[PDB]
């Protein structure tokens, strides 16, 4: 356990440890203080608006309407889940990440068109 | 029918408010405005354009001025923190004549790396940076300066080079902008878009004519907050530029001296060649042609009364003057050979200029700036933009008016680029009736 | 949190008698003081209630007219308890007011039983005789 | 449209466009103090829809009926006859007041919720 | 009718909970002096996101009420339900579980993550 | 009373080569005398 003692861990058996990391993101020479205040509060904010954008927010885990391309990866779930670190992960996908949340923020868009009726 | 309060976000509803802006540039001597420190510009802005949308301009209650005025100031001040002080300049000077009278060959006992030491200095400057001391001898002289201020010799490291700003609003915030073809800064503005920044503007100071601004689209554009009062000032912005070229013909030789351990001081030791006086011309056929469109708009206010153009009635050099900085020098030029015209309805033009190398653009007492000498023939060029003019009151013959190039208030220069923004709020939540009731658990 | 009660005395018939009651280790405003008697003949009986905090009270009809009950202002000792205390005075002392009276705290700040004499001090008699 | 495209268009067809516009050494102090500023006004909108449950919704209806006094008019002439602006005029007095009415509604459904799941 | 700030401190806890709107709002509204006045509004910003940070984690973010799935341990108090919202204020329980409170934080996390990781699931199942 | 003394001094001037002569009056709790104890200097406290 332990901050980011999870990170070796394979990516299904981290999942369990996400609370663990979620926290602590928030905890002259007064001005550099203040902008490393601001700076941490900028990027926890950054990440809860992606979450409010696309309708996970106040969720560790969500589920979207979005498929899989499978040009982004052709592994199967066993072989990312068990066989994978979060680390390694991110790697794979490093290139694909801003095309997979813009298709994130128009699916939620569209949820929202259908809300309204 | 029962109706429920419903809440919304996203609500596009804003109220006018003072915000603080920070400025953003193009990525790219050092610049005096510090410009490597502002936000990356985005390659592509965005505008946009809100159809249906009438929304009230006031150039004179835009406080986007003033706070770009103190922007300037406290760059100008922070860029000469580092800088000489001078302090030791300040000693009885004795002058003669060199080897128009506009120079002077001056002698002094100027300090030295060793506190022990004094070095004679032989060195010319400008008659305008001169106060004779009353001994009544004529030949014992003192800095201007010498009465009012400490001077601090500025930096010469650092260009005064102007570099477009382009001001930016945080996010929560927007910068309406009006479009309308034609707009005099006031009243309701029929074409409105929103921007997150304004177009750059350069930091051009100037105390009759404005350079290197924006041109008008269509038509001569006359601003003012009341044109029947004739202590208000009136900003016209010209359609097409005309160009003025402006050179200072001395090829200066600069020499220095150590003042204390750390510091220099830059003086002209000598000029190669004749002395000759420094001068800009304006082409004669592109003013006459613009003076007759200015006075054709003007005439429009005033009753069809004949229109008199004219030089500063008098004051202090820096308002009765045109002063521009090029190449790093700072020129004043008598205008009076470009607002001399009447107008019925029925080659090129040389204005004569001084340089001064004691400056005090901001007109702040106890404070003052030494530019050094820049060495070799200065020449540049720039673009009449606009004018500043001013009128006559007081007389009740309605033959004709009479206007003035010039006025004291320096925001009024960035008031000729900031006229078509505002800044305003934006506040997402409100509130309206519906139908629809919250569902509620059982 | 502890209650105590003025001694036993003897009384004359006719004669007033006025009942101390000090308390402590709890905060004297946030409870109801009740007063409860005891006889031989009668068994235990109320004599109703006083909030320290607004004065109000509830007297039980079969004392309205003779008992009479005031509080002291209450004197802080840690932020969360006080010293205070509670008097009742009986007036009109006839035989058959003979037996012993009791001073008791209140069980709830809220809820339905906020005024159920939940500590008890140990009572004392009173005695009348000619 | 575009970020206050709508601003011009009725109450009713901004209403599509909420999503678009629910979106968004002397120079650096400046920089600093717009950056706060716009965390701020990121937060306060952000505080009063999670007190008022309506967090993660661009629409949120509650329980606090219309008051005729806030206004008169019918849906009709408020959703298609009027614009985000000109309706903000109109309630400018009440809108503090609105607030409240939603925020104690707020706590009294919590409360009741609570009650139900102890019940269960 | 409001008590207004803190007016309910005084109050039983069961009372205080009508409240808790007025405390949760004005969290965030309630040159030498120009420094200090940044440091202000960076700092209570800072406090405000701190306990937003927790609820978001405890899944409870948008409710003043939050129910959750981990059970009370007598050792934390021994009191029965009376005995704590009908009998105390919030000022008074606070100070009674202060040694326990980050443990409960930490109790409630780790539920919230199981939940999460068996909501997923069920939904993958189906 | 000895409340005041009046003092000369030769200040500093705008120019750095030249000097003027001051006459001033001073509190006398602001002034201290020269450790020479001529009576007739003193010093700024
Ligand atoms: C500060 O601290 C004080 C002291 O702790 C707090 O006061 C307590 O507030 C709670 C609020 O709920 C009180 O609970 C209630 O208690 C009453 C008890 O009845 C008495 O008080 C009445 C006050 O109006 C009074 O009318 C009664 O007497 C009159 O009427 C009777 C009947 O006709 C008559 O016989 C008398 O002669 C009088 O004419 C009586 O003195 C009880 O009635 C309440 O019951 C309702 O509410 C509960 C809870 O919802 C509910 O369960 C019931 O079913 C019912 O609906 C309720 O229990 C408590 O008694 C107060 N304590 C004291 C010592 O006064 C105060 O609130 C704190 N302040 C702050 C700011 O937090
Ligand atoms: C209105 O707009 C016009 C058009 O933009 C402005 O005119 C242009 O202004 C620029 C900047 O002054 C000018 O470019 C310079 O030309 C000079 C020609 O002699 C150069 O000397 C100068 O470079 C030197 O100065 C720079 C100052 O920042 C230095 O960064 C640079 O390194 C040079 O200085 C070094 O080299 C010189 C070599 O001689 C040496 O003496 C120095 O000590 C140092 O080592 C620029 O390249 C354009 O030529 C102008 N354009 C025209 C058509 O004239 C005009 O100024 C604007 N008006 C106002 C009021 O702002
Ligand atoms: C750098 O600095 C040095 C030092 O200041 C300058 O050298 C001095 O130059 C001045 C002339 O400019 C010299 O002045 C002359 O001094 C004579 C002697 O002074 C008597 O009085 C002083 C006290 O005041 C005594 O110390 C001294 O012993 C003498 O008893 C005067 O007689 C001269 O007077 C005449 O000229 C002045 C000019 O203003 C007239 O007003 C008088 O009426 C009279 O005609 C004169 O004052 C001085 O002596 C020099 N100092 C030294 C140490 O040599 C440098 O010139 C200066 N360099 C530059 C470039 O400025
Ligand atoms: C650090 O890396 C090692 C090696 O990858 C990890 O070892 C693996 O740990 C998991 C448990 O976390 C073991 O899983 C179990 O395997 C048994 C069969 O051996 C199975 O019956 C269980 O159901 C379960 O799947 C796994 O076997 C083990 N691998 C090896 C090769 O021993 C270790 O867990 C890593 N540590 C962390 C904290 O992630
Ligand atoms: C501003 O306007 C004046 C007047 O038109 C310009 O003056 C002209 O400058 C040129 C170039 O220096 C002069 O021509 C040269 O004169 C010398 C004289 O010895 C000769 O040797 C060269 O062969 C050449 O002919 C010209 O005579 C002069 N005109 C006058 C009336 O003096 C000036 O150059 C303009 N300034 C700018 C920046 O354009
Ligand atoms: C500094 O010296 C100059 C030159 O002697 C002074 O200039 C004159 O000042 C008077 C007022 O005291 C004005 O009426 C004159 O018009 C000034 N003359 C010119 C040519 O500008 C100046 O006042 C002195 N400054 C101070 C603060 O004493
Ligand atoms: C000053 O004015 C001249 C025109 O008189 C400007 O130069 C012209 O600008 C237009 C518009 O960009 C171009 O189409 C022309 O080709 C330009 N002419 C030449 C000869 O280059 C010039 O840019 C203006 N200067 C400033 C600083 O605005
Ligand atoms: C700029 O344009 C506005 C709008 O046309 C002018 O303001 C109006 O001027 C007329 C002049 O007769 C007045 O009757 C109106 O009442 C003015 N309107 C308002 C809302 O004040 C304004 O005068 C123009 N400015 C200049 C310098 O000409
Ligand atoms: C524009 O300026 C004129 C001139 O100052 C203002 O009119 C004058 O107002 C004063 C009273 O304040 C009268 O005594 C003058 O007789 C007026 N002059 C004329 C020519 O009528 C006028 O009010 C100003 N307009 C605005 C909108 O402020
Ligand atoms: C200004 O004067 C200087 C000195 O005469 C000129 O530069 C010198 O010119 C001679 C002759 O070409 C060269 O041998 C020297 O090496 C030059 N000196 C330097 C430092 O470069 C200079 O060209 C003159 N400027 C103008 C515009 O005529
Ligand atoms: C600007 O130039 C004009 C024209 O040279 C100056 O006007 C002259 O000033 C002198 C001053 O001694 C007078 O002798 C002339 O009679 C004036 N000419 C006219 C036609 O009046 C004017 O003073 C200059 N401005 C400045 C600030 O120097
Ligand atoms: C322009 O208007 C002024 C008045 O504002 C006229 O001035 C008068 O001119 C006559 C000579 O024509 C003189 O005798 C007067 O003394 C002048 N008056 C003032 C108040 O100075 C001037 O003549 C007019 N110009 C034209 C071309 O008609
Ligand atoms: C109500 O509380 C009274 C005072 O005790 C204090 O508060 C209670 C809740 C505990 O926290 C205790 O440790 C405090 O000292 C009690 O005297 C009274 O009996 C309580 N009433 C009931 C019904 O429990
Ligand atoms: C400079 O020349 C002028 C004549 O042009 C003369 O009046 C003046 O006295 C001279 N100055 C000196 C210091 O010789
Ligand atoms: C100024 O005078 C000094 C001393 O005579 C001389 O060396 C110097 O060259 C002069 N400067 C000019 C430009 O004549
Ligand atoms: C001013 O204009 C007149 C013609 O209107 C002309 O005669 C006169 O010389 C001009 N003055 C100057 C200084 O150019
Ligand atoms: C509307 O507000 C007024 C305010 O005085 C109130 O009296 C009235 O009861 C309210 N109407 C409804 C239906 O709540
Ligand atoms: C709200 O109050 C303002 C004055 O503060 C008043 O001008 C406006 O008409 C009022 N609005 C309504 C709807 O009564
Ligand atoms: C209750 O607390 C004790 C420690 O006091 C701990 O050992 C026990 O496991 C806890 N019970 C639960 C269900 O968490
Ligand atoms: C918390 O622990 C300390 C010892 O570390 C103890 O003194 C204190 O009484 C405890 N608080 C409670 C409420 O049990
Ligand atoms: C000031 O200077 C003069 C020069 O003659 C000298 O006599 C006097 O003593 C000086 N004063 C002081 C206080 O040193």
């Amino acid at each position: 356990l332990g901050f980011l003692g999870a990170a070796g861990s394979t990516m299904g058996a981290a999942s369990i440890t996400l609370t663990v990391q979620a926290r602590q993101l928030l905890s002259h020479w007064g001005i550099k203080q203040l902008q490393a205040r601001v700076l941490a509060v900028e990027h926890y904010l950054r990440d809860q608006q992606l979450l409010g954008i696309w309708g996970c927010s106040g969720k560790l885990i969500c589920c979207t309407n979005v498929p899989w391309n499978s040009s982004w990866s052709n592994k199967s779930l066993d072989e990312i889940w068990n066989n994978m670190t979060w680390l390694q992960w991110d790697k794979e996908i490093n290139n694909y990440t801003q095309l997979i949340y813009r298709l994130i923020e128009e699916s939620q868009n569209q949820q929202e068109k259908n809300e309204k009726e | 029918e029962n109706l429920w309060v419903t809440v919304y976000y996203g609500v596009p509803v804003w109220r006018d408010a003072d915000t603080t802006l920070f400025c953003a540039s193009d990525a790219k001597k050092h610049n005096v405005w510090a410009t490597h420190a502002c936000v990356p510009t985005d390659p592509n802005p965005q505008e946009i354009h809100l159809d249906n949308v009438t929304e009230k301009f006031n150039m004179w209650k835009n406080n986007m001025v003033e706070q770009m005025h103190e922007d300037i100031i406290s760059l100008w001040d922070q860029s000469l923190k580092p800088c000489v002080k001078l302090t030791p300049l300040c000693v009885t000077l004795h002058c003669t004549n060199v080897t128009r009278e506009g120079l002077k060959n001056c002698s002094f006992n100027m300090t030295t790396e060793l506190r022990d030491k004094r070095q004679k200095v032989y060195s010319l400057f400008y008659r305008l940076d001169i106060v004779p001391i009353n001994e009544n001898q004529g030949s014992e002289y003192r800095l201007i300066n010498c009465n009012t201020s400490a001077i601090t010799q500025a930096c010469p490291k650092v260009s005064f080079e102007p570099i477009p700003i382009h001001y930016c609003t945080p996010a929560g915030f927007a910068i309406l902008k009006c479009k309308d073809e034609g707009f005099n800064g006031t009243g309701l503005c029929k074409n409105v878009s929103t921007v997150q920044c304004t177009h750059g503007i350069k930091p051009v100071v100037s105390t009759q004519l404005l350079l290197n601004g924006s041109l008008a689209e269509k038509n001569i554009i006359i601003r003012s907050e009341n044109i029947t009062n004739n202590a208000k000032i009136i900003i016209v912005q010209l359609v097409q530029p005309v160009t003025i070229k402006c050179i200072r013909p001395n090829n200066n030789t600069v020499k220095s001296i150590r003042i204390g351990p750390g510091q220099a001081f830059y003086y002209t030791g000598d000029i190669i060649g004749d002395i000759r006086q420094a001068h800009c011309n304006v082409t004669r056929s592109r003013w006459n042609k613009t003076l007759q469109e200015v006075a054709e708009k003007l005439r429009t206010y005033f009753g069809n009364k004949t229109i008199i153009f004219a030089q500063s009635s008098g004051g202090d050099l820096e308002i009765t003057t045109h002063s521009f900085n090029c190449g790093g020098e700072f020129f004043y030029c008598n205008t009076s050979g470009l607002f001399n015209s009447t107008w019925y309805v029925n080659d090129t033009i040389t204005l004569p200029c001084r340089i001064k190398q004691i400056i005090n653009m901001w007109q702040r007492a106890g404070q003052a700036m030494y530019a050094p000498p820049i060495p070799g023939v200065i020449k540049c060029e720039s673009n009449i933009t606009g004018l500043l003019l001013t009128r006559d009151g007081g007389k009740d013959n309605n033959v004709n008016e009479t206007f003035r190039p010039g006025g004291s208030d320096m925001r009024d220069n960035w008031r000729s680029e900031l006229y078509k923004y505002k800044v305003v709020e934006i506040e997402p939540l409100g509130v309206a009736p519906t139908r629809c009731k919250r569902r509620v658990v059982e | 949190g502890q209650l105590v009660q003025s001694g036993a005395e003897l009384k004359k018939p006719g004669a007033s008698v006025k009942i101390s009651c000090k308390t402590s280790g709890y905060r004297f405003n946030f409870y109801h003081i009740n007063w409860i008697r005891q006889t031989a003949g009668r068994g235990p009986e109320w004599m109703g209630w006083i909030s320290p905090y607004s004065g109000d009270k509830n007297l039980a009809p079969a004392f309205q007219d003779r008992v009479i009950m005031t509080t002291d202002t209450e004197v802080p000792v840690t932020s969360f308890t006080s010293t205070g205390a509670a008097y009742m005075e009986i007036r009109n002392l006839k035989f058959d007011d003979t037996g012993t009276y009791f001073c008791a705290k209140g069980l709830l700040r809220d809820g339905s039983s906020t005024w159920l004499p939940y500590l008890w001090g140990q009572g004392t008699l009173l005695t009348v005789s000619s």
